[PDB]
DNA sequence: CGTTTTATTTTTTTTTTTAAA
């Protein structure tokens, strides 16, 4: 035999996993040890063995994967059986990692048998439908014991004879009961956004995994895959892999201390220099969009919609939201997209994208009448992949009017069923939204209400409880701070303002305020009743319509900057200077 | 088999000899009570069957419809040996289970097949309820008369839209149920059962194309209805 | 020197198109 090559190869395998491997013992065994629960058989191992002690000879591994791969498959359970009680039960899962390396376009009939790196995104996927891939059986006669391989694509009932010469299209029904079977799934994946080409698109390429990589993906993240391409035997192409690699262990702006966890928010002795030094707004109000300039209500105020909201501990009757409805105006040629381009670079589920182009079923799927795979799937969909994320969009103008079926439930009902031919269920928003309309010669001629100086929809502008305008003035020693900012913006050294808080220990910081949950039992809390009132003092003259979902705002914005203290048990500060942007609000 | 011997015994020992609760358990009574509504649905609690002997779990599911003949063989025993008097009517039987442990949807894979199960789901759409055929016979020259029937109605299941994995997709699966556990499926309810994991007879057994189209298949023993919206 | 061949219909969502005081 060729393959024996590899199967010294598989000596090779062998030689170093069982023996001293890193950190001056085992790597390979905890995973062995771990596997025994269903006879579990997934392995991880790295590639850089076959560099570190194989000596590179990943090309002598490299080529024959899909080969001798399942010699590989051999060679895990000859290693289990050397010290594990053990029978032949076990069976194969290996999914190699540590390859230095990194391609659709890199992709031919020569391709066959590697072990490539590749990422995609979540998208237009299909769902567990297993495979009793082996089984028994013979001929119409007599030998009923099969513990063969059943499984390659040519599979067939019908067998000729074991013992004696026996009917070549008969067959006999046998044991699919009392032996190993798999199961898998499948999708299609675009290619990535890290990668990306002119002319050309994402193309779609098409996947199958196995048992404990299935059903562990969610929407749009960066993995290393594994480049075992494979044929169909129908041809046409397909591909397959085998390996991914996608807060307690700590983020950024650390090295290890001790928390509620591991290193949740350990890192508290330098957190906490800016975590109280209230003054630190200034740096979330300067040192995060230093090569920027507008208004400085937004540049103080959008932390809080990235941040955790209520999340309070009530009822069942009806449910306590967090997060709020949104906005954004003025009119072009004000640099009104930046911010919105820029957070997805900032902030995670930042999806920036057009709400020109989207339709009514950008939502959720629409329809299937063949059997894809079971002739209804139309649960696939666009908002729900927000992980803990939000959906703010451009272009929210010329935007039909259906749109809003999917608003009006976007603080209340945050729920999500069909009228098709399909089925009704239901899911959870975890989301905000951005506003993005515009007006028609653009100023918001200040002669007539803010309403009508767009005039939409009837309940919009009851949700939406924030919108936050920056409109035109002509007073070009505005314009003046923005061409000698620019004087650095093209000019290397330095080309911003200094800064005094990094982007990753900004975003590591998020997290140690979202978990504190304040209780408030505030007299100030008591005497908001004066705070509205007084409010109401103001609503009374320039006589908008306005209400108790308006005074969730109310609450929301100043337990929520409690918590962006880190902090529990609110503090009335908050309140007031809540109060004084907000007293614009009617003014607004 | 002389295992057979000893297991119909426990239950023979078991069914008109327990006492639980401070007396008159409901083995004496519910199949009398089931005799007199004609309902053929007499019920165990696992609870209390691993009460008495919890070795009842652990023979079962080498075949545990095997478990089901010798069950049901016991309570026939008992009802035409102690109510003759029924030896006229419908003189068939069949027992339910309410183990009692709440398992969840997706999570039945490989290793779940064929076994010891307890699961929910979410009704939607499904068909009419129709007969079907039962017995070996048709031949005579050297039959499609007089040959039993019993009904059937396809259903549809769903999962619950409160404990959902945030944006993992709403799944579907086809389920079966039969003729005396019929006509209480309706759109939009919830109902546990006692679950039990297969696949078709044969679902598409040969070399095909780059898949086999394989589907999977339960039937309830037992339905306790989740919502009761009346009484 | 014998014993067997072969059929599918309605609804979706997009992009087209089309209607009344
Ligand atoms: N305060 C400011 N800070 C930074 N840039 C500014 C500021 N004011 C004006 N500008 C510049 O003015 C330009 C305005 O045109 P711009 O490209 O923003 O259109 P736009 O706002 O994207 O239009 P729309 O938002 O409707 O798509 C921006 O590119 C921006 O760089």
């Amino acid at each position: 035999v060729k393959d024996e090559v590899g199967i010294r190869a598989q000596k090779l395998f062998q030689d170093f996993l069982e023996e001293f491997k890193e950190d001056g013992e085992i790597k390979y065994t905890r995973p062995a040890a771990s596997l025994e629960s269903p006879d579990r058989c997934t392995l991880e191992v790295s590639f850089e063995d076959v560099e570190k002690y194989d000596q590179n000879l990943a090309t002598a591994i490299i080529e024959e994967y899909y080969h001798i791969y399942p010699f590989l498959c051999q060679s895990v359970s000859n290693y289990v059986k050397d010290r594990i009680g053990l029978k032949t039960q076990k069976d194969c899962y290996v999914a190699f990692t540590e390859v230095p390396t990194r391609k659709v376009r890199d992709l031919t009939t020569s391709k066959i048998g590697t072990l490539i790196r590749i990422s995609g995104q979540v998208v237009r996927t299909h769902p567990v439908h297993p495979e009793l891939v082996s089984g028994v059986f013979m001929c119409l006669d007599c030998q009923t014991e099969i513990r063969n391989v059943e499984q390659q694509f040519k599979f067939t009932n019908p067998t000729i004879c074991r013992n004696p010469v026996c009917s070549n299209r008969k067959r006999f029904m046998l044991d699919v009961e009392k032996s190993l079977f798999l199961d898998f799934q499948k999708i299609r994946i675009q290619e990535t956004q890290a990668e990306l080409p002119r002319g050309c698109i994402p193309r779609a390429v098409e996947i199958i995994l196995r048992s404990e990589l299935v059903e562990t993906v969610q929407a749009g993240d960066r993995y290393d895959f594994t480049g075992t391409l494979i044929v169909v035997p129908d041809y046409r192409m397909a591909f397959l892999a085998c390996s991914v690699q996608a807060t307690d262990l700590p983020m950024s702006e650390v090295t290890a201390e001790d928390m509620k966890k591991q290193m949740t928010d350990a890192e508290w002795h330098k957190i906490y220099e800016m975590s109280k030094d209230r003054n630190l707004y200034q740096n979330l109000i300067s040192s995060l969009f230093p090569s920027i300039y507008g208004n400085d209500e937004v540049k103080r105020g959008i932390l809080l919609q990235q941040f955790g909201g209520v999340a309070k501990t009530t009822t069942e009757k009806t449910s306590l939201r967090g997060d709020i409805n949104v906005c954004i105006v003025g009119d072009p040629s004000t640099a009104k997209s930046q911010f919105l381009k820029q957070v997805s670079d900032f902030s995670p589920r930042a999806i920036y994208t057009s709400g020109k182009a989207s339709s009514a079923a950008g939502l959720t799927a629409a329809v299937v009448r063949d059997e894809e795979s079971f002739d209804f799937v139309i649960e696939a969909g666009a908002l729900m992949l927000a992980d803990n994320g939000i959906c703010c969009i451009d272009e929210f103008d010329k935007m039909d009017q259906r749109d809003q079926v999917a608003i009006h439930e976007a603080m209340e009902q945050q729920t999500i069923s069909i009228a098709r031919a399909g089925v009704r269920a239901t899911l959870n928003a975890r989301t905000s939204i951005l506003a993005a309309a515009n007006p028609i010669n653009g100023r918001y001629d200040r002669s007539k209400s803010l309403q009508q100086n767009i005039q939409l929809s009837a309940p919009i502008m009851s949700r939406f409880d924030l919108f936050f305008i920056l409109v035109d003035e002509c007073n070009e020693v505005v314009d003046y701070a923005i061409a000698r900012k620019i004087v650095d913006l093209h000019s290397n050294i330095e080309e911003s303002v200094e800064r005094a808080y990094t982007r990753e220990e900004v975003l590591r910081y998020v997290t140690f305020a979202r978990q504190f949950k304040p209780v408030i039992s505030q007299e100030a809390g008591h005497m908001l009743v004066e705070n509205y009132g007084h409010l109401r003092q103001r609503d009374t003259g320039t006589s908008w319509r306005i209400t108790v979902r308006q005074l969730e705002s109310m609450i929301r914005l100043s337990e929520a900057m409690a918590k962006l203290e880190c902090s529990n048990r609110v503090l009335e500060r908050h309140v007031k200077e809540a109060f004084r942007l907000l007293n614009k609000s009617i003014i607004r | 088999l002389g295992p057979r011997t000893e297991i119909a015994n426990r239950f023979q020992s078991f069914l008109r000899t327990f006492v639980d609760e401070r007396g008159a358990y409901t083995y004496r009574d519910r199949i009398r009570r089931m005799c007199e509504q004609n309902m053929s649905s007499f019920v165990v609690s696992y609870t209390d069957l691993a009460n008495k002997e919890h070795v009842l779990a652990y023979f079962l599911p080498e075949a545990p419809f095997q478990m089901l003949e010798i069950f049901d063989k016991v309570a026939k025993d008992m009802v035409l040996s102690i109510f003759p008097t029924y030896e006229r009517v419908t003189t068939e039987i069949h027992v339910r289970i309410s183990l009692p442990l709440i398992e969840e949807l997706r999570t039945f894979r490989k290793l779940h097949l064929n076994q010891l199960v307890r699961t929910l789901g979410v009704v939607t759409a499904t068909t009419g309820v129709l007969p079907q055929l039962s017995v070996i016979k048709y031949d005579c020259v050297k039959n499609m008369e007089q040959t039993l029937y019993r009904n059937y109605q396809k259903i549809t299941l769903q999962e619950s839209p409160g404990r959902i994995p945030a944006g993992r997709i709403p799944r579907s699966k086809d389920v079966i149920l039969l003729a005396d556990l019929c006509d209480q499926c309706k759109p939009g309810d919830e109902l546990e059962v006692t679950g039990i994991y297969t696949n078709n007879y044969d679902g598409s057994l040969n070399t095909d194309q780059g898949f086999p189209v394989f589907a999977t298949v339960i039937i309830a023993n037992h339905v306790v209805v989740k919502d009761s919206k009346q009484v």
